[PDB]
């Protein structure tokens, strides 16, 4: 976080004070796909 | 089910400069730290 | 004095997608100007007190 001051301000040194840097990044874990249970396929071969 | 979004709050650093000290105090603004950058 | 606010460009512009964060860097320092402008308000609001 000393070098996060140098990354955001694009400067080689650090000046004395309070600086706003960045925000939180929460990585997601899993993926949820929800579709109802239908055992019937669509009649695409009837029209073709 | 309700949807409550994630990744909220800022990161603020408090440090003296490079001619003084390398110690950095980090301020988490608006986020309670009892529940809890690489 | 007045109400001191700060607006992030990450959560406001993007809907947490990987395509929006990659195309934000092509516009560059447009959100670098806005975060330094809201910082310079909040320094001068503490000098009014």
């Amino acid at each position: 976080p000393l070098s996060e001051t140098k990354c955001t301000l694009k400067s080689f040194t650090v000046e004395k004070g309070i600086y706003q840097t960045s925000n939180f990044r929460v990585q997601p874990t899993e993926s949820i796909v929800r579709f109802p249970n239908i055992t019937n396929l669509c009649p695409f071969d009837e029209v073709f | 089910l309700d949807i409550t979004p994630c990744s909220f709050g800022g990161v603020s650093v408090i440090t003296p400069g490079t001619n003084t000290s390398n110690q950095v105090a980090v301020l988490y603004q608006g986020v309670n730290c009892t529940e809890v950058p690489t | 004095s007045m109400t001191k606010t700060s607006v992030d460009c990450t959560m406001y512009i993007c809907g947490d997608s990987t395509e929006c964060s990659n195309l934000l860097l092509q516009y560059g320092s447009f959100c670098t100007q806005l975060k330094r402008a809201l910082t310079g308000i909040a320094v001068e609001q503490d000098k009014n007190t």
